[PDB]
């Protein structure tokens, strides 16, 4: 099974006073491990998972230095894009950036990412070949021209295929007690009468990790979809996740219906049946 | 571990 | 501008008189400025924390607001959300079955 390291950055201009609001977070898989908040008192990269705390002073100094430099660049970027897009200094705008790498089932490099949005829309993104750029518009095109001339993709490719994968693997080992523990969903079904004639079957998946999961309803062994409802996967707040899927059925016919649960923590898919 | 290169739009 | 999806729920299955955690998960929103309060019988709960801002593949933001609580038979809980996309604060009642 695969693993990822991701860094997410949000910069929001504050045209009334001062510098942009800047928030950075780093994830390994679905586990946040670092943060930087411009509005917090420390002004340092801070730990958010026990296993990154093993890292020494030089790591924290180096990660603080890099994230602060990055925040100043986003401040510049906000000014640059406001210029590109002919916008006034009066409104607030958002630059987002995400970068990172996956390792595959063979524990080697699988994919690299490095992409930006402006005011919630795609701006520029490194393609899967880690050699070319997708520029959404003519503003992003001028960024692309600059970056191609400066060999920005080569410098990113080296990080993504090297440092990124190497440190991801380091974290996965140092944090293995949780990072390489799969928490299979804790599943049950509940039953709610809607009328004398129909009832809701709700299939629960609780306390699972990682977040990726599939819940499917069947009737007489065939996928259903009609008269179903499926909430978006949500965080429990303890590092695990929750989801449910529901189906409305004729009362007395509950036994026909099965909930199917797929998750990395489950050797074989689970089947739940009210009966 | 963050990237070192300081890329600007 | 994208309006926030809202889910209100407990960390652990709700059992009256047993301590727990009340969650309000707001996602799919842009821009990121948002007001989120957890309420007990219409009144704002004061000791409410939230996760660090992050966003999904489509660039829309998500946050979890949460506080310790002890559910009872009578008490009502709710999540009140204001965002630029909303005419008035949207209130979502906690339903222990959801
Ligand atoms: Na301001």
């Amino acid at each position: 099974g695969s693993h990822s390291m991701r860094y997410f950055f949000t910069s929001v201009s504050r045209p009334g006073r001062g510098e942009p609001r800047f928030i950075a977070v780093g994830y390994v898989d679905d586990t946040q491990f670092v943060r930087f908040d411009s509005d917090a008192a420390s002004q340092r990269m801070e730990p958010r998972a026990p296993w990154i705390e093993q890292e020494g002073p030089e790591y924290w100094d180096g990660e603080t230095r890099k994230v602060k430099a990055h925040s100043q660049t986003h401040r510049v970027d906000l000014g640059t894009l406001r210029g590109y897009y002919n916008q006034s200094e009066a409104g607030s705008h958002t630059v987002q950036r995400m970068y990172g790498c996956d390792v595959g089932s063979d524990w080697r490099f699988l994919r690299g990412y490095h992409q930006y949005a402006y005011d919630g829309k795609d701006y520029i993104a490194l393609k899967e070949d880690l050699r070319s750029w997708t520029a959404a518009d003519m503003a992003a095109q001028t960024t692309k021209h600059k970056w191609e001339a400066a060999h920005v993709a080569e410098q990113l490719r080296a990080y993504l295929e090297g440092t990124c994968v190497e440190w991801l693997r380091r974290y996965l080992e140092n944090g293995k007690e949780t990072l390489q523990r799969t928490d299979a969903p804790k599943t049950h079904m509940t039953h709610h009468a809607v009328s004398d004639h129909e009832a809701t079957l709700r299939c629960w998946a609780l306390s699972f990790y990682p977040a990726e999961i599939t819940l499917t309803w069947q009737r007489d062994g065939e996928d259903q979809t009609q008269d179903t409802e499926l909430v978006e996967t949500r965080p429990a707040g303890d590092g695990t996740f929750q989801k449910w899927a529901a189906v409305v059925v004729p009362s007395g016919q509950e036994q026909r219906y099965t909930c199917h649960v797929q998750h990395e923590g489950l050797p074989k898919p689970l089947t739940l049946r009210w009966e | 571990r963050q990237i070192s290169q300081d890329v600007k739009l | 501008q994208r309006t926030p999806k809202i889910q209100v729920y407990s960390r652990h299955p709700a059992e009256n008189g047993k301590s727990n955690f009340l969650n309000c998960y707001v996602s799919g929103f842009h821009p990121s400025d948002i007001e989120v309060d957890l309420l007990k019988n219409g009144e704002r709960i004061e000791k409410v924390e939230h996760s660090d801002l992050s966003f999904s593949k489509d660039w829309s933001f998500y946050l979890l607001y949460y506080t310790e609580f002890t559910p009872t038979e009578k008490d009502e809980y709710a999540c009140r959300v204001n965002h630029v996309t909303l005419s008035q604060p949207k209130i979502v009642k906690w339903d222990r079955d959801m």
